[PDB]
């Protein structure tokens, strides 16, 4: 029984519109709407016991719901604000106790969009002595260069997506930590085999997932408008 | 708040065991459910307790539920690197879709893992596309090394990461420091203890 | 909405001059929300006792108002009922037979 | 041969108000009272604990505690599932317990009603609508059926605990159920004659006119209305004509009398 969110990552500014949506096939009549933030547990926001209800939880301030559909329940964010900035999770259910939870959706509010940012990627090849030591192949990449930090980073081969081998930075590092809407740079690794980075069929991808600005977000600056984006780098094995 | 959960955090050595607490106050109490949640993720299940005094198991994990007391725990025997997570606990007052979920804020674990044959060592790697730009990878240094921000500040270095070679049994700690303003890979861990053996090549 | 069935009675023989409890049982109401008083020459007696509310096999209310008192020759004594079924409050007098 | 009822009553007036009142009854005596205003249960006779042990009675207390504030946030909870179906106000009652017979045996009942109508009974393992009831009713029932937890508890307060609690009231409260109080009777007129019995308990009598050895059929005997003192008022009332009320008199028998009846002559 799934349930499926979107947008999965979220930028937005003050006193912009936000809707959250979640979509679920089950033909369940009820769903829920929750936010966790920290050093709290998961607090209901609201609720729909089916199509056309609406029932207020226990934080409902600030949010409107929506129940068009036996699928879709939305959370409409009217005038957004920064103690909006959170995670959201979905749920559905049917008359049992179990409500089956979505995948959840970050959203981050900020007062200004002014200095948004996409990465720039940029992928290190192994060294040869790491090579001859080890008979592992260590890549890393690095995206720097961006505001605000939300990001997923991940590592392709031949065209799809690895976790073995790989380990990335649980925090982005700040590029000027005096500066007070700092830049970020973020790292990651992916550790192989000698041979199969040898192997020059092997074609490895680090992808950046950039959230930024909607094609709707107006952009007053010269330079260009740092939509929501990929970005990533690439190379071949070689011996 | 309804729901206590103690540790709110704690480190464990892979292999070690584990207990987490859980106490509530909820009223009626029909069944607790123990949650796993890895950094940017979802709620993953691991058990569902529903008697008086129960007990179930899942795996490495089992948990106990004793009502009377409004008290639950979750043991995890052997931990491994994946445990590392935050675990919650919440109780659901209702037999049926009338019921409210009452949340715990969780516990963090993080579990160090174990390497067990340390070559550590820092080497240079360069960009593909600009192979003037470059790297230095300090890795293969055991859990009882820390790595610690630079002296300089246009200097950039990471904090430590594991990564699991996951069909060769492997694991391998890793830190990553480069800087654009005379910068190389022998200064470039001045301001760590590093280990006495660790190979910097040519 | 149905309408309250109201019957006054005296719990002993009414003898004027000699002390009695009168009782005022209200019946066969629903919805439960109802306002009762005893009257003496129409004006509310204070120290009235009301029965727990309960309802009949037929799932209509009903309720026992009593209170003690000296019937003579000349004073008149009253149940007045009010309720969202009824108009205006409906009010019965205790003939001096019952 | 006795029944001991549960009747409870809550009104819901708008999503935010609402109150649960409940009294107890074994036969025609009140044993137990609980209003909105108390967290317990009073008793209303000094046997109403029955033979329960003090701590038997504080748990079986504590789960109707439980119970009440479930009760009521649950029909609310119902109320914004229908919507905009059904809709405030609403009245629940429920008439729940045991009747009792000789032997070991006892029937068990839960029947609610909605808005004055008998919609909904507990039987076998479950809920379920009876004849009569609104079709959309099938949610809520589905809803309920599916905690299983208070179903179980549910069957164990029918089945077991109830006629156990009523077994050891009847016991304790022996005196009280087996009491005997005289009627006391007396005569009035409006032609309808009118012969007021009141004082009596328990509730059979049988009340007559009789022009000597002879039962005035005309006799129209009207409901039994209760005293504060947990005894019986009855009139049996004959219509007549000016001048023929000579020689009638009325009769009352009961079983407190000891044979010797009351003949109050006109
Ligand atoms: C309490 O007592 C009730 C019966 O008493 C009645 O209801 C009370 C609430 C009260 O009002 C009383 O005054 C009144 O007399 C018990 O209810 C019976 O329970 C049994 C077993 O749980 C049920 O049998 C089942 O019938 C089903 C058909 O409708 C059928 O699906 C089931 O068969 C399946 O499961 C069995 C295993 O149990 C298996 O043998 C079969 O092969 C099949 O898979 C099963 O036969 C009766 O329907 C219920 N009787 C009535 C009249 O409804 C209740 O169990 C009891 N509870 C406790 C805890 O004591
Ligand atoms: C005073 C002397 C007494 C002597 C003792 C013997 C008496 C015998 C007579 C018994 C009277 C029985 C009364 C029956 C109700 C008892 C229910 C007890 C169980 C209970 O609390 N359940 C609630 C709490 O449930 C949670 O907690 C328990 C443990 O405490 C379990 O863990 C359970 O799994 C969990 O869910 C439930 O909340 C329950 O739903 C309460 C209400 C149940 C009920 O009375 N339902 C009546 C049907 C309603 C009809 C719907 C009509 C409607 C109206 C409007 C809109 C929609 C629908
Ligand atoms: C709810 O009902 C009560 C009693 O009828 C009334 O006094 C009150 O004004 C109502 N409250 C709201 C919030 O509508
Ligand atoms: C009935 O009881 C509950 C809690 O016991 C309370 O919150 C509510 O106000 C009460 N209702 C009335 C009408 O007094
Ligand atoms: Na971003
Ligand atoms: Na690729
Ligand atoms: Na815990
Ligand atoms: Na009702």
């Amino acid at each position: 029984a799934a349930v499926t969110q979107s947008p999965r990552n979220k930028v937005a500014v003050t006193g912009g519109k936000v809707t959250l949506s979640c979509n679920q096939t089950n033909n369940h009549n009820n769903m829920y709407w929750y936010r966790q933030d920290t050093g709290h547990g998961l607090r209901l926001i609201h609720y729909s016991y089916g199509a056309g209800s609406t029932e207020k939880g226990d934080i409902p301030d600030g949010y409107k719901a929506s129940r068009p559909s036996q699928e879709n329940f939305s959370l409409i964010l009217e005038l957004a604000t920064p103690s909006q900035t959170s995670v959201y999770f979905c749920a559905s259910g049917d008359e049992g106790y179990t409500q089956y939870f979505g995948p959840g959706t970050r959203l981050l509010v900020l007062e200004d969009l002014r200095n948004v940012t996409p990465p720039k990627v940029s992928l290190f090849e192994p060294s040869k002595a790491e090579i001859s030591h080890t008979q592992k192949a260590t890549l890393v990449c690095l995206a720097t260069g961006f505001y605000p930090d939300h990001v997923e980073l991940s590592w392709w081969v031949n065209g799809k997506e690895v976790h073995s081998g790989v380990c990335t930075d649980p925090q982005p590092l700040k590029e000027q930590p005096a500066l007070n809407d700092s830049r970020y740079s973020l790292s990651s690794r992916l550790r192989v085999s000698a041979t199969f980075w040898q192997n020059p069929r092997n074609h490895f991808r680090c992808q950046v997932q950039f959230y930024g600005l909607s094609e709707n977000d107006e952009w007053t600056q010269d330079r260009a408008k740092p939509v929501t984006q990929i970005v990533s780098a690439e190379a071949w094995g070689r011996a | 708040t309804q729901v206590e959960q103690s540790p709110q955090s704690l480190v464990v050595r892979q292999g070690e065991n584990c207990v987490l607490q859980c106490n509530y106050s909820v009223t009626p109490d029909n069944h607790l459910r123990w949650f796993k949640q890895d950094t940017g993720k979802g709620l993953v299940s691991l058990t569902v307790l529903v008697d008086q005094k129960d007990k179930t198991s899942n795996g490495r994990y089992s948990a106990t539920l004793d009502k009377d007391a409004k008290h639950s725990t979750l043991h995890i025997t052997a931990t491994l690197l994946d445990d590392t997570a935050t675990y919650i606990c919440v109780v659901g007052d209702r037999g049926s879709a009338l019921g409210r979920l009452h949340f715990g804020a969780g516990t963090q674990l993080i579990v160090i893992p174990d390497i067990q044959n340390p070559d550590p060592a820092v080497y240079q790697l360069r960009d593909s596309k600009s192979s003037d730009k470059s790297v230095c990878l300090f890795t293969d240094f055991d859990s009882q090394t820390n790595v610690s921000q630079s002296k300089d500040s246009d200097v950039y270095i990471t904090d430590k990461c594991v990564l699991d070679m996951r069909s060769m049994d492997f694991k391998s700690n890793s830190a990553v420091a480069w800087s654009n303003k005379d910068f190389a890979c022998a200064n470039a861990f001045n301001n760590s203890i590093i280990p006495e053996d660790t190979f910097f090549p040519s | 909405q149905k309408t309250p069935q109201i019957q006054v009675y005296s719990r002993h023989p009414p003898e004027n001059g000699k002390p009695n409890i009168l009782n005022c049982y209200v019946t066969q109401f629903h919805p439960p929300h109802i306002e009762i008083q005893m009257l003496k020459n129409g004006k509310k007696i204070p120290k009235v006792e009301m029965s727990d509310m309960s309802f009949s096999k037929d799932w209509s209310f009903y309720i026992l108002a009593h209170t003690e008192f000296t019937p003579t020759e000349t004073d008149t004594y009253a149940c007045r009922v009010k309720h969202a079924s009824m108009a205006e409050p409906k009010t019965v007098y205790w003939d001096r037979d019952m | 041969n006795y029944t001991f009822r549960c009747l409870q009553m809550s009104s819901f007036a708008n999503r935010s108000w609402s109150r649960t009142d409940s009294v107890v009854w074994l036969g025609d005596l009140q044993t137990h009272r609980w209003s909105n205003d108390s967290a317990t249960i009073s008793f209303t006779k000094p046997w109403s604990q029955g033979k329960l042990s003090n701590q038997q009675w504080e748990k079986l207390q504590h789960m109707f505690q439980v119970y009440r504030v479930s009760f009521t946030r649950d029909i609310q909870e119902l109320v914004k599932m229908m919507s905009p179906k059904e809709d405030y106000p609403i009245e629940i009652q429920l008439s729940a317990g045991c009747e009792m017979y000789p032997g070991n045996a006892s029937e068990s009942f839960l029947h609610v009603a909605f808005q004055g109508k008998y919609v909904v009974r507990f039987w076998g393992t479950s809920w379920q609508t009876v004849p009569g009831a609104p079709s959309w009713l099938d949610l809520p029932i589905k809803v309920l059926n599916a905690d299983q937890g208070t179903s179980a508890t549910v069957q164990m307060l029918l089945n077991d605990t109830c006629p156990l609690f009523v077994r050891g009231l009847l016991e304790a409260g022996k005196s009280d159920l087996e009491k005997q109080e005289k009627p006391v009777a007396w005569l009035s007129s409006v032609r309808q004659l009118v012969c007021h019995v009141s004082g009596f308990y328990p509730k059979p009598v049988w009340v007559m006119w009789m022009r000597g050895d002879q039962e005035q059929q005309g006799t129209h005997r009207g409901d039994f209305l209760p005293n504060a003192d947990e005894t019986w008022y009855l009139q049996a009332t004959l219509d007549v004509e000016a001048g023929e009320e000579a020689g009638l008199a009325c009769r009352v028998k009961h079983s407190s009398l000891g044979g010797q009846d009351i003949i109050l002559y006109w």
